[PDB]
């Protein structure tokens, strides 16, 4: 059971491949191709919204 | 677009308007979202800048040395003994301890490599022909039982992981699992050890991982040497939770946040600036 | 302790200031001329401690 | 002084002219002229000069 | 067997590579996650908060609260410098040390632009005017608000909403910059100067305090991870 | 035929006696696109008031002569709204077209190399000596190479056989060049896009390129012909625009 | 015809004609395309010669060394230190310096390979047991906190790469993206350092690729050794823009491109030839 | 696990192979590229571009600009030798040095023609006509005019267009010829020859200049990558 | 995901396969094979097109 | 990585194998062949043609 996923290439072959060895998970490679992000956690922790135009009081 | 992939300028042109971008409150508790296209006229150029080596994978997924473990062929004393021992904890060295506390509570797997290096001890003499020597790493949970001294079956690894190394070769490397009993890693525990508010304070009670017992499996060497086993931990499968504060002042002690205080930051002269 | 900062070199009329190395404590600079111009002074100078505060060792041409 | 630089090169189709054979003190930005073997002859698109560089070396001897 | 050959390489101790190794406890059962709120996926999500800036560092306030507090008063001619620094944030030592310092030290490049959020913190009744500029580094400090006022400005009024955003933009010929200062990739001189003044009524204390707060925008990008220069060891701690 | 005429701006310049025109590494100007750009602010662009051909000064073609390098846009650096909007400006983006011109006669002979040779990093004369930022480019008058090696102190390397960079000089023709060659030729003209590995750069610590003629075949003439014949650069910017406006350098 | 293949002679007869292929103009800056069958006759020969090894992977892609780094195990000076360093920088060698100012603009993956080998240093004895030595290479990026010594805690490798070698293996090799911060690695670089053109002329002001600190992880020696690391640079996924003269006269310093006047080839006795 | 076996060539380091390698800055975000014009795809691209070439070396003219120039002047005998030199675009003095010369000199074989093209860079009243001759390296050097009239020769004539092209063909044994020469793969020798005179009307100077260019043709082709012997050095620089 | 391309023989069992194993792509082979060329910005850099057989002027 | 074991018979220079190995000159052109006269493909081909065989060896 082969995975072939993208490799890391610059923006204006291009694949690799990924056979899991050992029975555990632990055992992985790292998880480098990650790069969700959400940060209005931390941005904007509000109850009421705040639209960037509108005045805050 | 892709993920991780920054977002691009969009047009603007010269505004007259009620609509205020840049007048807000930080009373409210919220950091602003003013695009540079909102205070200024800007162009629309297209960002192809990734945020990839800003990951928790990416960030934390290199290997730091956090001991150095000494012993030796002949014991001199109980800190160059034929043995040796290492409470497992993060915190001895100052560059991987301050990665692990920009983020309050973690969760990941763990990937260890020794790098063994032997020097000859100094003496009147030193020509010997030596069999490359071989080194035993054995792991005892919490609460198994301790080798007390050499030559002890405590060493036999019945169920204990153990790892086996003749010198010459590729380091070793084995992986760990998630091996905690919560459900993340505390880097920070501000609390107590004991139900009457007393006993030892901090992250100290929270940090039960075991030992980590280093021997020379080779019995003799006609002229003693003396090994340092370096340990490399490295993250992997990252979770992180609750951001802190990165710290400002060096550490002291490798179970107490204890601090000297320090300035926030580096001094100046004057304020304001002075050229035409 | 960190290093101590000379004085600002200022500048030379009709003439080029190379400061490849800050103004702080044991930095070297260097002085030239321009084109038909002759240079009175040293070529190039350097802060050392005079005392208790950090000076040029030589002042600067004018030039010519 | 006290830094002085080698003996230059060993040149198979170059040799030093007086005085510079007889000499073991060269310091930095020292130059030396070559005069070749009697089997040779001097090539004219080259210069026969070698200079002590800053870090006690030799410039880059080509044959000459 | 099969015929392989060893490339170089071998044998070696890459710190930064990637690869599969057999795990010591094998079949362990972890223990299941939970929701714990405040997940962090990206140091870019910390980057992008806010953080008040110790402008007034001069000279020895860094041992106060006095560091935060950049002070302006009624003054008796406009146009006057309220502070000055450098726009090298993870370098210059008015931002270094913040949390766009602290992040940024441990990278070597960054791109993207900024902001700086201000805060009057002084009496209802007092009003005042800023001109906040950021000038490129071509031309050096501008020495007047005369010679503030042709690059990028921002006139911030003093009324019920008591912040204003002046967004540091991204202007340089090189995609990227250096964290660590090089005179190629040098990136310009964030000022204030008094537009008007501060005029107050009666029966209201002089000395007032502006805070500054520095973060970045949605396009902030860092590179070339290393390690920082902010703690230092000599021994290993027990 | 062998007629053509250059407009730009408000000024224009004809030709007789025109070989052809050498548009750089076959790339016509143009302006910075959406996804070539670096720098976030609104560009300005000024059509006509900095597109033009501005005229240098004219050197004297001697009959012992060995070559002269002008330096862009630092030789450019006080002429009209170009050394106006190179000083209120960080940034700068913009491609030429470079005109030298130099008529004699039927009855003289010569042949100039005229090339244009980007990032031309030019050597110390006296090595350990860092040179002078005068003596490789003033603001309006040229340069001169020298006939045999220079022994200057603080310029740089002026023997023309070696072209300044180190390189042998007639290995110059890979750069976009012409000739002016007085049996045939008059005018040779080029046009230069910018070339560089950034978008947009300074324009004041960065000579985008350097135009260097030299001589190859030298002039003679009878002794009662004219003993003057000039030599005219007449260079002209082209889809110019600038970035990051504060106030004036260049300090 | 397959790519890379060069043309072949079509046939060709005696003409009698206005056209005149021979003719032409330099004047133009115009290089002339005469095919051989133009200005003479020719048969008709097909060319199955292929252009394979003058592309610039093909060209670049062999790798070249760049540095000689000595260091070893009981420090005498700080020439020979128990660590050393190397500013990086691929203008110290004259033969991959060449290849590489042969164009102006470059953008060129790299992957470094570190050929080490040890050698006993002379005293009045030698015989001893020594244990395989262990070399550690961290790369510093601009800016960090370099070693100012050995048994000194910036060697923990907590984010910069490091690779470890233990002798007798093979060498080890790393791959390095486009590291720059423009769009291409400048060669050349006309202009000066500051704003007022002063500072520092040429490519010295735009080379900022880091460091690279070399030191032996053994502690002690009982006769000490002295190692030599040589560094192997080879540019792989290769483009290169704006092509150069290649360089005449040979190079002096390796931050400046100074160098001394020579004559443009070599010189004959008579411009002509004489034999019957 | 898997029986392997290694094969001759283990831990090795081959100076010319190709072989993956774990990178040390993983998923690192490479600056994008931009349309820089003038790219070089081959080294061929750049050999087929002209360069002046300084067949005037003698003696000593190698230290000014008289190296380039051949010297015409009003002959008393029609007949004469211009110039004249051994074709090895690698070796040979006259060609080694040129834009030609220093690519060809990295490697060890070259294929295909090449091309001579002349400039006459005299006055525009006179007039000249010259015989350039290439001839096969069988019966040595051809004498005098009529012993170089029988290989391959073009008759240039200087008009209006002055410039005129002998295109140096490719005849031999061997598929491939050695850059540095030797006697199994020699390729020759060019010649040049006044064919009538130089006529010119008064009151115009007597000695002119031709500029000679070489240059490859559609067919040349390189092999066998060496090191130049051009560039030498003894010591690392600092 | 492999990947079958052509060997490099003369011109008068030809193939080879590669296997992508790092998740990069400063982590590839060499690119030998890219052997597509255009001399014409240096051979011929001119704005008016000149035929061979016409005169230049 | 993947999980090998060497067998016996490694690193050894066994002088009559066939194994491939890295080209020292990548990308390399060789020549064209021609049609030569008189190919061998065997040496079984030179073993049946004639040769004159000396019979007559006594003595000296
Ligand atoms: C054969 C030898 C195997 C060795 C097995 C050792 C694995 C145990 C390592 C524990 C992994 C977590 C380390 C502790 C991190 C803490 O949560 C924080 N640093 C708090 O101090
Ligand atoms: C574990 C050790 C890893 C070592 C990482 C070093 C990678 C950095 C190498 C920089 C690659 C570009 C080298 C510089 C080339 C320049 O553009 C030109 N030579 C200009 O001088
Ligand atoms: C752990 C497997 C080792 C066998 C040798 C490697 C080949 C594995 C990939 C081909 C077979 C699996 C195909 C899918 O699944
Ligand atoms: C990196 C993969 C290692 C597994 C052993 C090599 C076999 C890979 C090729 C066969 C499986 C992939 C098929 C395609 O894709």
């Amino acid at each position: 059971g082969a995975q072939v996923s993208t490799q890391k290439t610059g923006a204006h072959i291009i694949h690799y491949t990924n056979i899991n060895y050992y029975k555990d998970s632990a055992s992985n490679s790292l998880n480098r191709q990650d790069f969700t992000q959400d940060p209005s956690k931390f941005t904007e922790p509000v109850k009421d919204v705040m639209i960037k135009t509108l005045p805050a009081l | 677009r892709a993920v991780g992939r920054v977002a691009d300028t969009v047009a603007s042109g010269p505004v007259n308007t009620e609509q205020i971008p840049a007048l807000t409150a930080v009373e409210t508790g919220h950091t602003s979202q003013v695009v540079p296209s909102d205070t200024m006229q800007t162009r629309h150029v297209i960002n192809y800048h990734t945020r990839s080596e800003s990951s928790i994978e990416n960030f934390m997924g290199r290997a730091a040395c956090v001991y150095i473990a000494q012993y030796a062929t002949e014991k001199v004393n109980d800190e160059l003994d034929r043995y040796t021992n290492w409470e497992i904890t993060t915190r001895q060295v100052a560059q991987l301890r301050r990665k692990l506390e920009m983020f309050t509570y973690m969760r990941f797997d763990l990937e260890i490599t020794f790098v063994i290096t032997s020097s000859q001890r100094t003496s009147t003499t030193y020509a010997s022909d030596s069999p490359p020597l071989t080194h035993q790493v054995m792991y005892v949970p919490p609460g198994g039982p301790i080798p007390k001294s050499y030559e002890d079956f405590a060493w036999q690894t019945s169920t204990n992981p153990s790892v086996f190394w003749t010198e010459g070769n590729a380091p070793p490397r084995m992986s760990i699992p998630f091996m905690s009993v919560g459900n993340a890693y505390c880097n920070f525990y501000d609390g107590w050890s004991h139900f009457s508010q007393s006993g030892v304070y901090g992250y100290t009670t929270l940090n039960n991982m075991g030992h980590l017992y280093f021997r020379h499996v080779n019995k003799s060497t006609a002229y003693p040497v003396n090994s340092v086993a370096r340990v490399y931990f490295k993250p992997k499968h990252v979770k992180a939770w609750v951001p802190r504060a990165p710290r400002l002042c060096p550490y002291l002690k490798a179970r107490n946040v204890n601090f000297n205080v320090q300035g926030v930051t580096e001094s100046r002269n004057k304020i304001t600036l002075d050229r035409s | 302790c960190k290093k101590k900062s000379c004085p600002n070199p200022g500048e030379i009329r009709n003439g080029q200031i190379d400061v490849p190395g800050g103004i702080l404590f044991g930095a070297t600079i260097s002085f030239s001329c321009n084109t038909g111009y002759k240079l009175f002074g040293s070529t190039s100078s350097f802060c050392l401690i005079s005392g208790s505060s950090v000076q040029w060792s030589d002042p600067l041409p004018e030039c010519r | 002084c006290n830094r002085s630089c080698e003996v230059p090169t060993r040149l198979n189709s170059a040799s030093l002219k007086q005085p510079y054979i007889t000499q073991n003190y060269f310091p930095v930005g020292t130059v030396v002229e070559y005069e070749c073997r009697p089997g040779y002859r001097r090539e004219p698109s080259l210069s026969p000069k070698l200079t002590c560089l800053q870090n006690l070396k030799w410039s880059t001897a080509v044959e000459f | 067997g099969l015929p392989t050959m060893n490339t170089p390489g071998s044998t070696q101790f890459l710190t930064s590579d990637d690869f599969q190794s057999p795990s010591a406890m094998p079949q362990f059962d972890v223990t299941p996650e939970i929701q714990i709120p405040g997940q962090v996926r990206n140091l870019m999500e910390i980057a992008e908060v806010d953080s008040v800036v110790p402008v007034n560092n001069t000279e020895g306030h860094v041992n106060s609260m006095e560091a935060y507090r950049i002070p302006v008063r009624p003054q008796t001619s406009s146009g006057e410098q309220v502070f000055g620094f450098q726009l090298q944030p993870g370098h210059d030592s008015v931002l270094k040390h913040t949390l766009l310092g602290e992040i940024l030290n441990y990278y070597a490049n960054w791109s993207g632009s900024m902001k700086l959020t201000f805060m009057y913190c002084g009496a209802a009744m007092a009003t005042g005017k800023f001109l906040i500029a950021y000038s490129p580094p071509g031309a050096g400090v501008p020495g007047s608000r005369r010679d503030a006022m042709l690059g990028t400005h921002v006139i911030w009024d003093v009324g019920l909403q008591s912040s204003c955003v002046l967004c540091v933009p991204w202007i340089s010929q090189t995609n990227y910059r250096y964290v660590t200062s090089d005179a190629y990739t040098d990136a310009g001189y964030i000022t204030c100067w008094y537009q008007t003044s501060i005029v107050t009524p009666p029966d209201i204390p002089t000395t007032s305090t502006i805070l500054c707060f520095v973060s970045a925008c949605n396009d902030f990008s860092v590179r070339l991870l290393r390690d920082t220069p902010f703690i230092t060891q000599q021994a290993l701690f027990q | 035929d062998r007629v053509r005429s250059i407009t730009l701006g408000n000024s224009t310049i004809t030709t007789q006696e025109c070989a052809n025109v050498v548009v750089g590494y076959g790339v016509w100007p143009t302006y910075l696109s959406d996804h070539e750009a670096t720098a976030v602010d609104q560009p300005t662009q000024p059509d006509v008031a900095t597109c033009r051909f501005y005229t240098l000064e004219s050197v004297k073609w001697e009959s012992s002569s060995a070559g002269w390098w002008w330096k862009f846009p630092e030789a450019l650096s006080d002429m009209g709204l170009f050394g106006q909007n190179m000083q209120y400006h960080y940034l700068g983006r913009t491609g030429y077209t470079i005109h030298v011109q130099c008529n004699a006669s039927k009855f003289h002979q010569g042949c100039l190399l005229v090339v244009c040779v980007p990032e031309a990093e030019m050597g110390a004369a006296t090595t350990d000596h860092a040179f002078n930022h005068t003596k490789l480019s003033n603001i309006g008058q040229a340069m001169e190479f020298s006939a045999k090696k220079s022994t200057d102190q603080t310029g740089p390397q002026t023997a023309v056989h070696n072209a300044g960079m180190g390189v042998a000089v007639g290995n110059l023709t890979i750069f976009p060049h012409q000739w002016i060659n007085l049996r045939t030729n008059n005018s040779a003209t080029i046009v230069m896009p910018y070339i560089n590995s950034v978008p947009m750069d300074n324009m004041y610590r960065h000579y985008n390129f350097t135009l260097m003629v030299i001589p190859f075949a030298k002039l003679e003439h009878s002794p009662q012909a004219s003993t003057y014949v000039p030599i005219t650069v007449t260079v002209a910017p082209m889809c110019a625009e600038y970035n990051g406006l504060r106030l004036a350098g260049h300090q």
